[PDB]
């Protein structure tokens, strides 16, 4: 049954294992013969599945690593809060949020870097931050710095607690294998306890603390005159003056006449005119409903009592038209190996992050967030990159599982075998789809370029010559615009202002949100996005499916997961492992994310963001040139890359100069990556031979004989440098432009 | 068909014969070593060129050498 | 919001910007304290 | 004086550049209150700029037509401090480092497994070896004369 | 104590200590003498 099972003092804490490096692997622990040993010592550090074979030790190591990661995260949060408390202009920004730029870092005065202390505003000099922490603090109700200091101290305490917990659970009382293999209890506790209770407590905080303070702030009261948050709890008269429903107490809740709470639990939707964000009452209502839903859903699986559901029974008793017996042995596979769970969770987290970025840019949930353009751009790009990286890692872990943890004798599944028995058709169809999509999507642009270069503007695919309009998206937009009139009588207005139809919202002379039009350019860019996504999916799926064996190599599983090749024979067998497939798909993920962020940036600058005069006219940043210049590659190169790079290259001698320096440095790194992607090991080894001879002549020969990097190491270095350089270039360009112009 | 050659520095450890994926090499009795055997490559036409035999050979330089040569259906690893 | 706190803010509108400016100046000078002259090598012990 | 260059105290573009820098600093200085710390920091910056320009004028460098100082690496006795003396200092430091490293390598070469000594340095031996680099030129010259510098 | 001292003598720890000391000394030297383009002592 469900029980607590632990082992007492499995390991003894001592420094004897710190002295000798590479104690986990005997081959590494033997000693360094050449330099390659060092490069191995860091590669196999976290491969717990290769150190031993028992599941118990692997699970304990995973638990301790999770605790350490939590401690590091808590330390980072405490540091951020302390910086916000001490070196910041939060109190000055609180009174005048529109005319003051947030800043939470101060640079020293050693070399001459004091030029980096720009005039952000409010009698302060420092670096303007784009993390969006000030909006979070304002929405939480913080109006002083003592609270931030207390939060930092609490974060430090919690980080220390997490570190101690990790040490205790590895070296003092380590749970047994049966403890980890209880998925029903874990699911119940994660659904009902971790998610429902936390959201319920946050809803309670919002009801009791955030709403009154934010109402006082929105009224126009000075932040230094607002009553302290505990005064609202202590004094019921203040809350009665603010919200009369509280005068009735908690009696309505048990009386089921919940309408009395309609004052601070509303369903209006839309954006708040004063701050350009969502209503806080709607947020509290949503959190309460989510808490109820999670608390109800957390009691589904049978643990220690008669009532409940069994996951294995649900999987086995599943019957359907296309499935059949299907999911019979999936429970053992999922409860036996960590890699399948890691892949599933990685893919889900990446998809959730992308959805989070979309929902966050579409409907701003924080006050004074829509009118701060740099924060929005940074959040969108950062979340998109994180989601892409996680989605990439999921496939690599799936391939690792398929390579080293799959055996069809002891643990056999029908669906996996059926999929593995017809992989050729899947690969062929995906290849054809990718070819067709790429041909059409890029041929449209090439045709537009050629027709425009020949003095034939009437033959292009544009809104004036040959129109390809997204009719389905326009229909969906119209339906969403007309939704609250008849389909959703509860809501006063639509969920978002993006849908075509409604009014414009602007805060403090700057546009917050307005409906986004859709035309031929959106059609073309959407098809390009689909093409890139399909190619990445094709690469990753081909890597995953052909991991065990192939027509060219019938015994690829014996060589392992990380091997360079099989030999010069068969015409050439370079890059046949799944690791090479992941290393190749990284490039396409980078390409797709870069295209997506470029599209988002240009469209938002051209059609949404801008300024409003007193008369009522709206002037956008780039004056709406997206619909006519983004249909050709020359337009993308000239009106986006050339025009918007004026700020970054002219930032020398100002407070933004650092960005400009990065705009150069990243470039260098990118070029450096090419050295590791175009060459091979033999040339470098032969050069190191002569260098070693020259060293030997002067009696400076080291015992550890120098060796050139392995092929896999070179590929990893090249791809890492490429990605870092590209991402840093985009980061510097985006930040410089959006800070200098917005 | 590629060309596989064996030199007299071989010590008869039988690693190359075990490493071959297409059954090209075998062992024959010999006279000039402690192991009293030496490798040979009769089935040369079945060689693909993977060079696993060279990968598994303890010597200052390999006693088994593979030189790529005229390609055919068998040496190209084609199943269609 | 009851217009009494608004009247309090209007009455005490002055010296509030002064307090904000003083806090911002202290936050900035927390990095230049040594270059200013105060908080020199003596009295750094349990100071600043 | 040399290659059509003007002494940096005589040149007018130097003073013009100083004026532009001072004006640029004062433009930002005018914003903040006189008692505020940013005003003190900007005043310190202005004083530092003035001192730097005065020192550059004093040291006798030669600005060009554009008004920026130029360096002479000919070996002319009037400009030995620009290149030659820092070069000698750098050569001394680099020789010290190289001699110390080579001495440590030779010292640890005796043991059975020097690799474990390379990956895990021993501190007492290195501390003893380090201070012998203060006299590296003499030791190197004597070893070259004897014939112990070059392996055979 | 022996094992802790042995660990403290490993390459990355010694490297980071040496480089931190060197960086601190260089920063302090540049602070005491703000700007330097030629060697003026002679
Ligand atoms: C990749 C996509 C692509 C596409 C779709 C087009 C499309 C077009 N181009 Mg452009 N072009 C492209 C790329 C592309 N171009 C490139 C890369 C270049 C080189 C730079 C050019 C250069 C170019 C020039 C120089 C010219 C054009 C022009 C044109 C038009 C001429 C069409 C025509 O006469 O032949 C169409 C011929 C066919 C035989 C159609 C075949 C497709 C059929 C419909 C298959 C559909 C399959 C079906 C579903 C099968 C199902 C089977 C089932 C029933 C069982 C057309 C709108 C011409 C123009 O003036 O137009 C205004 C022109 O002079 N193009
Ligand atoms: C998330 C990680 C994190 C990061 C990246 C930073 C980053 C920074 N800190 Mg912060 N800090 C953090 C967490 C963090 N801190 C925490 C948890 C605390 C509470 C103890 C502090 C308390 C703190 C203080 C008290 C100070 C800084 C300062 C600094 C800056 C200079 C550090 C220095 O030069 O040390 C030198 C390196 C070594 C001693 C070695 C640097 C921007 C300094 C500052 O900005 O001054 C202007 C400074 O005075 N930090
Ligand atoms: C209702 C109680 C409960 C709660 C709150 C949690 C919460 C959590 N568990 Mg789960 N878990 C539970 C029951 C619970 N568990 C049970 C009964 C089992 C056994 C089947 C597991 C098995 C389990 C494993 C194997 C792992 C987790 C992990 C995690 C953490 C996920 C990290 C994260 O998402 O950041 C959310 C971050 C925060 C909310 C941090 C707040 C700190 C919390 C509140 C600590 C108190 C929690 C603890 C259950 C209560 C203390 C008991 C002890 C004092 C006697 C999170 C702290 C993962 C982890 O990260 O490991 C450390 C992990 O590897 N859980
Ligand atoms: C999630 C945690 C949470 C917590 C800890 C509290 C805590 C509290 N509530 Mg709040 N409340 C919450 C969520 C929460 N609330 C939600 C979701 C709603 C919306 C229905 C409300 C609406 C509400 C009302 C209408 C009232 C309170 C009241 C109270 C206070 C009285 C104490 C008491 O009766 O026991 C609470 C329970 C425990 C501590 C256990 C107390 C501060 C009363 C009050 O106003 O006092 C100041 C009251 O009349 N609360
Ligand atoms: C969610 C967390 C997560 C976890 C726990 C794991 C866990 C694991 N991974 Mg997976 N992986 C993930 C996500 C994750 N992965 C993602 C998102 C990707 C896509 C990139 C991958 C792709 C991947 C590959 C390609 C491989 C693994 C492998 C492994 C194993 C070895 C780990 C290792 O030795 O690294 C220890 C740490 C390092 C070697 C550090 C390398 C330095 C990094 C790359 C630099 C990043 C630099 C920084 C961001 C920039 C600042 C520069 C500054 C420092 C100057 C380990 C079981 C390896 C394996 O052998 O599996 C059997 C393997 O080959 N993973
Ligand atoms: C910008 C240069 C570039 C280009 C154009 C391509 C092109 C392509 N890549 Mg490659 N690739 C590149 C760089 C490039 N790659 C780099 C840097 C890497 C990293 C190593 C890769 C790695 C890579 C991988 C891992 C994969 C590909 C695949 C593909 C194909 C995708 C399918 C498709 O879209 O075809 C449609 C055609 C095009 C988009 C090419 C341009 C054609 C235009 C429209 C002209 C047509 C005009 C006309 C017919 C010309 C006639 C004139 C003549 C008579 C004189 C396609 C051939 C994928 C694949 O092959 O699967 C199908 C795949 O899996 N590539
Ligand atoms: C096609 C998809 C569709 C979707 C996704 C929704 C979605 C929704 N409906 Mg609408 N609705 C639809 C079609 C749809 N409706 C149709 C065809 C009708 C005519 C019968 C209505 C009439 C309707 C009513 C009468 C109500 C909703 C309400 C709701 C909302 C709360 C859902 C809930 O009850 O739990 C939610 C936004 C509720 C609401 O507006 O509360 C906010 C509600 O009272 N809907
Ligand atoms: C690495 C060697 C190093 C050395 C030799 C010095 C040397 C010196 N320090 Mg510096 N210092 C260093 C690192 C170093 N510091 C580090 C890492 C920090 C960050 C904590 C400081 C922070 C610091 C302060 C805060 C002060 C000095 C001061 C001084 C001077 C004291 C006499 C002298 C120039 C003191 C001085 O004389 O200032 C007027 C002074 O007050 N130093
Ligand atoms: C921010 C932050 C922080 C803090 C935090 C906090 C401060 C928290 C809190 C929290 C809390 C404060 C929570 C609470 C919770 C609560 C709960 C969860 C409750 C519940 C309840 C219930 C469940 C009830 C029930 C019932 C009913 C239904 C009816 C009648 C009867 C009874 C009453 C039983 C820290 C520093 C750490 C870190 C960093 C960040
Ligand atoms: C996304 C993300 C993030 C964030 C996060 C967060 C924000 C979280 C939160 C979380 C939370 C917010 C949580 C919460 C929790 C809670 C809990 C866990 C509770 C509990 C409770 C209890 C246990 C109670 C009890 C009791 C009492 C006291 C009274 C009555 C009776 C009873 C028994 C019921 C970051 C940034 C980091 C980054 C990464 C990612
Ligand atoms: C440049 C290059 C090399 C040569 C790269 C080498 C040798 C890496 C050198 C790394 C560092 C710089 C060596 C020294 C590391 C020590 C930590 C130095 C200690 C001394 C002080 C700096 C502290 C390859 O070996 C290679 C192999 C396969 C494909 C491509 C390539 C490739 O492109």
């Amino acid at each position: 049954e469900v029980k607590i099972l632990v082992d007492r003092d499995p390991i003894k804490t001592s420094f004897e294992e710190w002295a000798k490096p590479g104690h986990f692997s005997r081959t590494i622990a033997k000693g360094p013969d050449t330099t390659t040993w060092i490069w191995n010592l860091h590669a196999d550090a976290h491969d717990f599945d290769s150190h031993t074979s028992d599941l118990e030790e692997i699970s304990r190591k995973v638990f301790s690593a999770h605790f350490g990661q939590l401690s590091i995260i808590f330390l980072w949060l405490s540091g951020m809060y302390f910086h916000g408390a001490r070196f910041s202009n939060y109190e000055a920004w609180l009174s005048d949020p529109t005319h003051i730029g947030p800043s939470a870092q101060v640079v020293w005065s050693i070399v001459g870097q004091e030029i980096l202390n720009g005039d952000v505003g409010g009698g302060f000099r420092g670096i303007q931050i784009t993390s969006g922490f000030f909006q979070i603090w304002r929405a939480s109700g913080i109006t002083s710095e003592l609270q931030l200091y207390c939060t930092a101290i609490g974060g430090l305490v919690f980080a220390a607690l997490m570190l101690f917990a990790g040490w205790f659970h590895y070296h003092k009382a380590a749970p047994k294998l049966a403890w980890f293999q209880d998925v029903e209890s874990m699911l119940n506790h994660h659904l009902a306890g971790l998610l429902g209770l936390g959201s319920l407590s946050w809803a309670g905080h919002q009801v009791h603390v955030s709403l009154p303070i934010n109402q006082f702030l929105n009224a126009g009261v000075d932040p230094k005159e607002i009553p302290l948050p505990h005064e609202f709890i202590l004094n019921r008269d203040l809350l009665a003056q603010l919200y009369p429903s509280f005068a009735e107490g908690a009696t309505p809740f048990f009386t089921l006449n919940w309408s009395k709470y309609a004052e601070f639990l509303t369903f209006r939707g839309g954006l708040d005119p004063v701050t350009g964000g969502l209503w806080l009452t709607d947020i509290a209502h949503h959190h309460l409903a989510i808490a109820i839903l999670f608390l109800i859903a957390g009691h589904m699986y049978r643990t220690n009592w008669g009532i409940g559901h069994g996951i294995k029974d649900i999987l086995e008793a599943h019957k359907g038209p296309f499935t059949g017996q299907g999911h019979k042995g999936l429970y053992e596979i999922l409860t036996t190996s960590w890699h399948a769970q890691l892949s599933i969770n990685l893919a889900m987290l990446g998809s959730l992050t992308i959805v989070v970025a979309h929902h966050m840019y579409s409907m701003p949930p924080y006050p004074y967030l829509a009118t701060d353009y740099g924060t929005q751009l940074s959040l969108f790009t950062h979340h998109m990159w994180i989601g892409g990286f996680l989605i990439v890692g999921a496939a690599a872990h799936a391939a690792i599982f398929m390579v080293r943890d799959y055996d069809p004798t002891t643990r056999y599944n029908d669906l996996l075998d059926r999929v593995l028995r017809h992989r050729d058709a899947i690969i062929s169809h995906l290849n054809w789809v990718c070819i067709f999509l790429g041909f059409h999507s890029f041929g449209l642009y090439i045709h537009n370029d050629t027709m425009s270069a020949l003095g034939r503007p009437q033959d292009m695919f544009s809104d004036t010559a040959i129109q390809l309009q997204p009719v389905f998206a326009q229909w969906i937009q119209n339906t969403h615009a007309l939704a609250p009139g008849t389909t959703a009588p509860g809501a006063t207005t639509s969920t978002s202002l993006t849908w075509g139809g409604g009014d414009l919202v602007a805060v403090g002379g700057k546009v917050a949100l307005l409906p986004i039009p859709l035309g031929t350019a959106d059609f073309l860019v959407h098809h390009i996005h689909a093409f890139t996504i399909h190619v990445t999916v094709l690469i990753l799926l081909k890597g995953v499916l052909f991991a065990r064996s192939s027509r060219l190599i019938p015994d690829k599983a014996n060589l392992g997961f990380r091997f360079p090749c099989d030999g010069p024979g068969r015409g050439g067998t370079c890059q046949v492992s799944a690791w090479d497939h992941v290393f190749l798909g990284l490039f396409w993920m980078y390409n797709a994310i870069s295209v997506v962020i470029f599209h988002f940036s240009w469209k938002m600058q051209s059609d949404v963001w801008g300024s409003i005069s007193d008369q009522g006219v709206v002037t956008h940043i780039t004056g709406g040139n997206f619909a006519q210049s983004s249909i050709t590659i020359n337009g993308w190169l000239r009106d986006f890359l050339w025009a918007q790079a004026s700020q970054v290259i002219q930032s020398y001698g100002s407070s933004l100069s650092a960005y400009g320096l990065f705009f150069l440095g990243a470039h260098f790194v990118w070029a450096f990556s090419l050295m590791f992607l175009f060459s091979g090991r033999g040339y470098w080894q032969e050069l190191i031979e002569s260098i070693v001879w020259a060293h030997n002549k002067l009696k400076v020969a080291p015992a550890t004989q120098p060796r050139a990097l392995s092929i896999v190491q070179g590929r990893a270095v090249g791809v890492t440098h490429y990605l870092l350089g590209g991402i840093a270039t985009t980061w510097a360009f985006f930040l410089a432009r959006i800070i200098a112009v917005g | 068909s590629h060309s596989v050659k064996i030199y007299d520095t071989c010590i008869g450890c039988t690693q190359c014969v075990r490493a071959c994926p297409t059954d090209v090499l075998e062992m024959i009795p010999w006279d000039g070593c402690k192991a009293k055997q030496i490798a040979s490559a009769p089935r040369t036409e079945d060689c693909v060129g993977c060079k696993r035999c060279e990968s598994a050979c303890p010597t200052d330089f390999l006693s088994v050498r593979v030189y790529l040569w005229h390609e055919t259906t068998r040496s190209m690893g084609l199943a269609y | 919001v009851i217009d009494e706190y608004l009247e309090r803010s209007k009455t005490n509108k002055e010296l509030n910007d002064k307090k904000r400016l003083a806090t911002s100046g202290a936050n900035f000078a927390r990095a230049f304290t040594v270059q200013f002259g105060s908080c020199k090598f003596p009295e750094n012990f349990t100071g600043c | 004086d040399i290659s059509g260059l003007t002494p940096c105290k005589d040149s007018k573009q130097f003073a013009k550049r100083e004026k532009q820098q001072i004006k640029k600093l004062e433009s930002s200085l005018k914003l903040y209150a006189p008692e505020s710390a940013p005003a003190l920091a900007l005043n310190a910056q202005i004083e530092k700029t003035k001192r730097r320009f005065d020192n550059y004028g004093k040291y006798g460098l030669l600005c060009g037509s554009d008004g920026l100082p130029h360096l002479i690496v000919n070996g002319d006795q009037r400009h030995w401090g620009e290149f030659i003396t820092p070069g000698i200092l750098f050569l001394y430091i680099a020789g010290w480092i190289g001699w110390v490293g080579r001495s440590y390598l030779i010292a640890i070469s005796g043991e059975k497994k020097p690799a474990m000594k390379e990956i895990i340095i021993d501190v007492p031996l290195a501390s003893r070896i380090i201070f012998r680099g203060f006299i590296w030129p003499v030791a190197a010259y004597r070893e070259f004369l004897n014939g112990d510098l070059i392996a055979k | 104590m022996r094992d802790l001292k042995t660990y403290l003598s490993v390459a990355p720890v010694i490297s980071t200590l040496w480089f931190a000391a060197l960086a601190g000394l260089l920063i302090e030297i540049n602070r005491l003498f703000p700007d330097a383009l030629i060697f003026p002592f002679f």
